[PDB]
């Protein structure tokens, strides 16, 4: 799982925009890796966060968190650069056994990648529907 | 159509449930397919085969629309609902792994998904023989099953009704006003000559000099509570009878004739059939806008101990004619339970259900090996409401007469006390 | 967001298997949709909740809760789960919310992810 | 009563505009039927919510609520999407009686619905002028 | 926000009846006009109550208010004087800011208007019914 | 008979929280007081029951009971129903000789309430740490 | 708590009397404190004993037991010795549940000490005025 180049393809309502985050390094103080998008001000990047919390004895269980936000720009019309208005986040919790197996573990990945895809969970956040 | 499919509306504009649907609902065919592709995946014969064909040809099942009921009663229970689903052929998805290593160069090993077949489904059959003589028995031993439970109920009932007119004495008492010839209760406790000791007061000498007379309300009143919990759900007898039945299956080529699949597949057929009982009079019209709960049956049995209690310096007759007139509701309420209990509700069940199987390959010489796990798609069950119980059944009004003339007078005896 | 059928194909280490996901009961005791296995045992095995919390004293910041859940059994002998929680202030929009979707199902489909889930390697 | 796409016709001062509310849906924990006009914005849309209480052990009476919030755009000259700086809200709450008849329920309803377009109300909201 | 006579007509489930509310006197205790049935004895049955609190420290925020009310009464076979069986009201409102433009109030005004008008309100209302 | 309202003072650690309790009733049975808390709700309301004896025959000596209940009131409980989960019980209960004093009763008075102040028995009934 | 010379303030009734409480060893037969002021019988002295206990096969509460005992010693007029005349007793027991915190446990704390001073125990104890 080497840190490198991140760029995801189609993305967004129509499907036309890719991202491309930059490796930037790994918070040693809890262990998590850290993809930046490609910018200046660092007010002003859309983030992702991959963490690989290892089970202990006071939770035996593994984990990962997967946590990515969006800030917005909000240009104002001059006397200076944008100010950070509005932001977008989410957080992705697996929480495996330590006795899972790589197969299950690759169901859970495609079961939340397909829901995500589908349209329940497409109008339950695109149009934030409640589900009903 | 405001309502949903199973449900109408009464005279008063009240929530009812629509007999007619609920027992005569309109059937309809569907043929709806679930899992109409197969797929297979890895090498026969020394050639990859990983297409996706269907699988289901024609479909036919008669079953009932979704509908919706509302208790009938003050203990909660719901009406039986007929309900449809007999298949004109059963449905069983195989996710075997099929393969053979024969010689002179031919192996094969792969793996089916989404594969089904059909099979006959026997639902001509009738366990009414066998159902209808485990009620008699039942019924014969109730009563020396649980005329223990029923008798000490009735007794404690009484005791309810003793302690509230004992109660409504004190009171009558503290309303015409007297220190004094208020304690004929008080006296009714203490098992001893208590003397005074200085002027008392009306409410002071009412609002817990009776503390033993509120704990033996309370304590039996839960009782009380407890027992009509149990008695109530006395009112229902479910019986059912299963047995075994093995089917084949007729032959199949999830392939291009390439292999034969044959065996065995053991299902069991069970005959229920559960009588229940309640009134018999407002039974098709019971308001479910207009009750009370049932905690309130615990909060008036511990307002007299609460020692929280404001309205003793405010109002106390409003308070104390309101706890007897809510006890009186409340009474008047579960005594629906026990007017005209006779056969209300009745409902005969036939369902099949899977155990075991077995599978058997033969195309040459026994070739095949065969290691799956079988699951079902469809099953037979036919649920009927029926009217007609040709059998003695056992008529429980004349063992509750009793406890429906105690609540009326207790209800009497409380509605009796004015402010 | 009807409830309805889904049918998620390509799924699986290889993106082969298919999970067939039928509608229950949306719970009202604090509004959560329901999603089992085509069933029938499965049902109350598997299950996928999804939820829509709007703003509260707390939230302000519409809370998007998807749960997943699978039980492995031989007596149910393992439980694999998963939750995302996308919180959304009010001016956020429908762009913004379809990009963050987007992303996060790019990243579960990256290299990356799938390496730091299915064999649980940090990125080292 | 099923949800479906409600369009108001003719409404307003000089009466032309028309509004479209569409399908949200019911949030359950509280029984309440909602609908909003087509956008985007959460933050900016008419909204319009629907609720039937039937008559509780501690209330015996039924209840209707019906309440419509629009808020004000006041766009800005650039430096970011709108923002909400006013808020109408109406609010109805009919209550009846468990024999209530449908006569007099819909007898109430035409009777408030005319008055809301009787000129007493007419200038008592327009102009907020006391009835006077 | 002058007093006079108002006769709403086309009223009821059809439509066809009318209801002729004559004036009253504008309560000194809180401000709040009152028109009634045309009489005699439905002069003090039938009520409509128009208020328009100005901004304050609760208020800030005009709040216009409009309380309905319908007494159903009967004569027992026997009686004279007809007594109330039962009792309809409803009440609107509107909370409108100090900032707020008389187009957006009868904006509002005919918004709410032409949902009682709307077929979904009234099933709710007339036949009491959760939209689902 | 007890009917005045105690403001307290210098509730809990900090010393910073203030109580008050108001009068409920009396018992007239055991010579019982009730006080409580403003508000509607058990566990919001704390309880104190004070309760004076004299003899009569099965004792030669008096009681001053005093029972005192600080519910631990939750907030977020599913719904707007704070209900309890830590019931604080305190009883005390004395005993005086027919022959003692009102000297000798402010001498025990005083000295439970100096012990109480001083951080010896807070020791042991906030940390539970035994005599070492 | 601890051993240690606790200087406690206002004993009697006056806020000018004080006590010193210096520690008499404890008990590892029962494990119960003691303290008292300078001097050589129990009778003359003052005494106090706190206990404290924790979750066991007994209960599933934290006990602290507190007791206060200031016989009443008599030397002359028949007794010569010290004689214990009249006994007064000072049961305070703080029981909680296994999930309560420190604050729950000093709100009765508080409570108590400050009702002590509080004008109802103080007639409720010394004067004894009646609860009935």
């Amino acid at each position: 799982a080497k840190l490198e180049t991140v760029t995801l393809g189609n993305i967004g309502k129509d499907g036309k925009q890719t991202l491309v985050l930059n490796p930037r390094g790994v918070n040693p103080t809890n262990g998590v890796a850290s993809l930046s998008q490609a910018g200046a001000v660092p007010a002003l990047e859309k983030r992702v966060t991959v963490s690989v919390s290892q089970p202990s004895r006071n939770r035996k269980n593994y984990k990962v968190q997967v946590k990515i936000q969006n800030p917005t720009a909000c240009t104002a019309n001059g006397s200076c650069d944008p100010s950070v208005t509005r932001q977008a986040y989410a957080d992705v919790t697996f929480s495996f056994t330590q006795y899972s197996t790589d197969e299950e573990r690759a169901f859970v990945r495609t079961e939340l990648a397909a829901l995500l895809a589908s349209p329940l969970l497409i109008d339950a956040i695109d149009q934030l529907n409640p589900a009903y | 159509p405001k309502l949903p499919r199973g449900l109408r509306f009464g005279a008063d504009n009240e929530i009812l449930n629509d007999f007619q649907e609920l027992w005569f609902p309109d059937l309809f065919i569907e043929s709806s397919d679930t899992h109409p592709w197969y797929t297979l995946k890895g090498r026969v014969l020394n050639a990859h085969l990983d297409d996706r064909l269907p699988n289901v040809g024609g479909r036919q099942v008669r079953r009932t629309p979704h509908r919706v009921t509302v208790p009938i009663a003050s203990s909660g229970l719901r009406p039986v609902t007929t309900v449809q689903y007999d298949p004109a052929a059963l449905s069983f998805l195989l996710n075997a792994r099929v393969d053979w290593d024969f010689g002179n160069g031919d192996s094969a090993n792969l793996v089916i998904n989404d594969f089904l077949f059909r099979t006959f489904a026997p639902k001509e059959f009738d366990f009414s023989n066998s159902l209808v003589p485990r009620y008699t028995q039942a019924f014969s031993a109730f009563n020396a099953k649980y005329g223990t439970m029923i008798g000490e109920g009735l007794e404690t009932i009484k005791y309810l009704g003793l302690l509230l007119r004992r109660l409504r004495e004190g009171y009558r008492a503290v309303k015409r006003g007297d220190l004094r010839a208020l304690r004929r209760v008080i006296q009714s406790y203490h098992n001893g000559k208590w003397k005074p000791a200085t002027a008392g007061n009306l409410w002071l000498e009412f609002r817990y000099g009776l503390m033993p007379l509120f704990y033996d309300i309370r304590d039996v009143m839960l009782d009380w509570q407890n027992r009509h919990d149990k008695i109530q759900r006395l009112l229902r007898f479910s019986v059912g009878h299963g047995e075994d039945y093995v089917v084949e299956f007729d032959n199949l080529y999830p392939a291009v004739a390439y292999f034969k699949l044959k065996g065995e597949i053991t299902l069991e057929r069970r005959h229920r059939h559960g009588i229940s009982y309640a009134n018999r009079e407002g039974y098709a019209v019971f308001d479910n806008g207009s009750l009370r709960p049932v905690s309130d049956w615990k909060e008036l049995a511990t307002a007299f101990i609460n020692p929280h209690e404001v309205a003793w310096e405010l109002t106390p007759y409003s308070f104390v004619v309101d706890w007897f007139l809510n006890v009186g509701d409340i009474l008047a309420q579960q005594g629906q339970l026990y007017h005209n209990i006779d056969i209300v509700d009745g409902f005969d069940r036939r369902d099949i259900r899977l155990k075991s199987f077995t599978i058997k390959g033969e195309r040459n010489g026994r070739p095949v090996n065969v290691s799956a796990s079988l699951s079902a798609v469809d099953l037979f069950y036919s649920r009927l409401h029926t009217s007609n119980l040709p059998f003695a059944t056992l008529d429980l009004d004349t063992t509750f007469s009793s406890f429906k003339h105690v609540l009326d007078s207790i209800f009497l005896l409380t509605q009796r006390v004015k402010r």
